[PDB]
Order: C-alpha cells, then sequence, then structure tokens
C-alpha cells in the first residue's frame, strides 16, 4: 500500500517545458527506450513513447529532495527525485525517481552542453515548485568518499541537506536531519578501512551501513559528521544493530538513562557481545547502567572465556578421536578450566539450558 | 504465531545461540560442531556474565553510583576468589 497522491494538473494553454531523450530509473516494463519529462502546475510528468499509459506523474508536494549531478566527471548526467512518500511503479513501489542521459577535447562541449540543459530544467522544476519550497541540491564533490552501501565500491557525496549515491542503483539517500547517531566500526591501529553506521531518530527504521571506507577518509568523515552536527562514537568492533534497535525501541528512556549509544562501544577477530551483556545487566540490575570502558572489559572477558573453552574442547575432541565438538566436550572443558564452585554452577546452567532446549 | 522461535529463546537465553555456533565453526576447532555445543556454551557465558555483573553492580550501588565503571569491575573480580583465578587481574 501507499499514500494517495492528488491528480496532476496539466498545463494546456502552452507547450509545457520539456526535457527530451531521457531514461528513467527504476526502469519500467518493456523495452528500454528514451522518454521525456514535462513540467506542469502541480508537478511533472515522465512519458514513454511505447504507450500513452506508460508514464509517471510526480507532484511537487511529494518531492523531499531534488538533486542535479553533472557529468563533468561521470559517464551520465542526472536529475534525481527523492520523495516523501513512495509511489506505485508498475508492479513495484519506489521512493526515488531519476532521469538520465548517457554521454557517448570534442566531448568537452557535448558534456558541458548536456549539463547546462539538465541544470536549467532542474531550475525550472524548482521555480515551478517554489510554493512547496523545492530547491536544486547538488553533490559537494570536494567532500566525497568511497564506500560500500551494498555490493560495489562507489563514491558517497554529501549535499547541502543529504548524503547520497545516485550514479548507480541501488540508490542511497540519507537525509541528515533524520539521523540520531553515527557509529564508526573497525576503527583501530592500524586499519586499512572502517565501516560507518547511521542510526535514525525513528528507532523502527533499520540502520544504514556504509562499509569498507578507506582509512585516508576517516578524518574527513569525522569532520563531516561534526560539521553536520551529528554526534558519533567509534570503536574496533562491529556491533549487532538489529538486536540493539529492538532493545532500544522497547524502552528508550531507560536506555538513555543508562548512557545511550556511547556505552555499546567507544574506544577512541574479536566479537561484540555488548548488547547481550546489557540485556543481562537489565535482568540483574534494571536501574544500573554500565560505562563504555567497563563494557569493553566485560566484552573482553566473554571473548577470552569463549576462546579458552573452545580451545580446550578442540583439544579434547582430538585426543578422544572424535571429529565433532558436542555438549560433552564443552562440559568437560568447563570442568577443567573453571574453579570448582563456579564450574559446578556453570555446568548446571549449561545442562539446564540444553534440557530446556531439547524438551522443545 | 508469525515468527518461529529462535534457538536462544528455546534455550531460555539472552546470549545468541546461532551466532556462537557460527563462531565455533569459523574458528576451525573441529570438522563439525553439533547443535548442543553452542547452547551449552552460550548458557555458560551468560551465567558468568550475570555473576560478574551482579557483584560489580552491587559495588556501584554501595558507592551511591547508578553506573558501573572499571573500578567496580576490578574490585568485584579481585575480591572474589574464583573469579579472580579465572579472569586474572583487571588493570585500569
Ligand atoms: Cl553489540
Ligand atoms: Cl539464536
Amino acid at each position: 500500500d501507499v499514500v494517495e497522491q492528488d491528480k496532476l494538473i496539466e498545463i494546456r494553454n502552452r507547450r509545457p517545458a520539456v526535457l527530451d531523450n531521457v531514461y528513467i530509473r527504476p526502469a519500467l516494463e518493456g523495452k528500454r527506450v528514451p522518454g521525456k519529462v514535462e513540467i506542469h502546475q502541480n508537478g511533472i510528468r515522465y512519458q514513454s513513447p511505447l504507450s500513452t499509459t506508460q508514464r509517471v506523474d510526480v507532484l511537487f508536494s511529494n518531492i523531499r529532495h531534488l538533486f542535479f549531478q553533472p557529468c563533468q566527471n561521470e559517464m551520465i548526467v542526472i536529475i534525481h527525485l527523492h520523495l516523501k512518500d513512495p509511489i506505485l511503479f508498475g508492479k513495484k513501489k519506489t521512493k526515488d525517481v531519476q532521469f538520465y542521459r548517457e554521454a557517448i577535447q570534442e566531448e568537452r562541449r557535448r558534456k558541458a552542453e548536456l549539463d547546462r540543459l539538465f541544470k536549467s530544467f532542474a531550475e525550472k522544476i524548482a521555480e515551478a515548485g517554489r510554493n512547496e519550497g523545492i530547491e536544486v541540491d547538488m553533490p559537494i564533490r570536494d567532500l566525497g568518499f568511497n564506500g560500500v552501501p551494498n555490493r560495489s565500491n562507489v563514491v558517497i557525496y554529501p549535499t547541502t541537506e543529504c548524503l547520497i549515491q545516485i550514479t548507480e542503483p541501488p540508490f542511497l539517500v540519507i537525509t541528515l536531519e533524520d539521523v540520531e547517531w553515527a557509529h564508526l566500526e573497525r576503527v583501530q591501529f592500524g586499519l586499512k578501512n572502517f565501516d560507518l553506521v547511521f542510526v535514525f531518530k525513528d528507532f523502527t527504521r533499520p540502520v544504514v551501513h556504509i562499509n569498507t571506507i578507506p582509512v585516508e577518509s576517516l578524518e574527513d568523515v569525522k569532520e563531516f559528521l561534526d560539521s553536520s552536527d551529528i554526534p558519533f562514537s567509534e570503536g574496533p568492533l562491529n556491533l549487532n544493530w538489529s538486536v540493539i534497535m529492538k532493545t532500544v525501541t522497547a524502552n528508550p528512556h531507560q536506555f538513555f538513562l543508562d548512557g545511550g549509544w556511547g556505552f555499546l562501544q567507544n574506544d577512541s577477530r574479536k566479537e561484540s557481545y555488548a548488547i547481550y551483556v546489557y540485556k543481562v545487566l537489565k535482568q540483574v540490575h534494571p536501574d544500573t547502567g554500565i560505562s563504555s570502558k567497563a563494557m569493553s572489559i566485560m566484552n573482553s572477558f566473554v571473548n577470552d572465556v569463549f576462546e579458552r573453552i573452545a580451545g580446550e574442547a578442540s583439544r579434547l575432541a582430538h585426543y578422544n578421536k572424535r571429529s565433532t565438538i558436542t555438549s560433552r566436550e564443552i562440559q568437560t572443558a568447563v570442568r577443567l578450566l573453571l574453579p570448582g564452585e563456579l564450574a559446578k554452577h556453570a555446568v548446571s546452567e549449561g545442562t539446564k539450558a540444553v534440557t530446556k532446549y531439547t524438551s522443545a | 504465531a508469525g515468527r518461529a522461535k529462535t534457538r536462544s529463546s528455546r534455550a531460555g537465553l539472552q546470549f545468541p545461540v546461532g551466532r556462537v555456533h557460527r563462531l565455533l565453526r569459523k574458528g576451525n576447532y573441529a570438522e563439525r560442531v553439533g547443535a548442543g555445543a553452542p547452547v551449552y556454551l552460550a548458557a555458560v557465558l551468560e551465567y558468568l556474565t550475570a555473576e560478574i555483573l551482579e557483584l560489580a553492580g552491587n559495588a556501584a550501588r554501595d558507592n551511591k553510583k547508578t553506573r558501573i565503571i572499571p573500578r567496580h569491575l576490578q574490585l568485584a573480580v579481585r575480591n572474589d576468589e574464583e573469579l579472580n583465578k579465572l579472569l586474572g587481574r583487571v588493570t585500569i
């Protein structure tokens, strides 16, 4: 389902301002051929020449951002529309709609003429949508950095209001005002790259990862977050965000009483158990929080003990000619590695959990 | 029902059974890791975490603090015979 849009109100008195020979993304059903965009009173219209029904109406009222990206240093030139509420798009729905034309010394004039054309049109759209507070936003190229939102390496560009990747799908548009917190992960001596995680003010919205950003962009990324007034934290580990957000969305007040996003990791292959340590804390001391340095120490205990028990189970399995580690090797390892009273209760709890698990 | 029960929930645990299993496999500790191993191990890690946190959180509250800091951890672990033998000295 979607949010209903009013009908487009057409300009008929005159031939409307038109941008010809453009492709649309996402693509529609059928052959890939050029269409055109027309500007009207309440919005704009993409139109395919395959059938008068193959078209897309977009209201000024439903455009959150209007981006223009020149091809001065790219293969294609683009006008991109990011929408407040998504729209039905043939079978699917989309929150983005973009129009592009490919560019293929002598190319100098063709490329620059292509940009002047799209830029003017983009301006006409904003002028046409002046009532709705629409403005042409553009990438800030000198602040660009590389990263992997999906599967391939791409350049992420800040804009006046956003952080974007619109050159190839899947598209990335992060509106900074929506952000609650940023987290930099795998930041440690001597990293080659790190991961950037965006948390949103809407705690039900999934977090956004921009992975594998080169270390040479670490300082520029921080500077960008600071200048965008986005608070952040950083550390060596990857956190378990889907579990974290669920824990937070439940009871956010207690979460922020307990220290907020910072205590999960802030130290500036090891596993983060931090969110689970916190879950247990909320069982044993519901009103007591834990600092980031203390959480880091607890997390190291857990890794250490994991590694020690597993290392011994592996040892036991080999000595006993078994090829598989089971609960029996864990139990024996626990018996050998832990002090008696502590080992007694641990063996009891591990046995109790298997008993419950297996009854089910 | 709308979503099937996780292995952690079946086991009555907060600690992640599936992820522990994956980590046991990725460490190449053996040819195969049976399904019982991660339940037991996760339960143990959960038990140890809870004991440490109980002692550490009591020290915080004795000091009229609402937040556990490294000093409390250090204190709780050193002042407990077994935990001290297991985890070693905590430096801060
Ligand atoms: Cl975590
Ligand atoms: Cl699980």
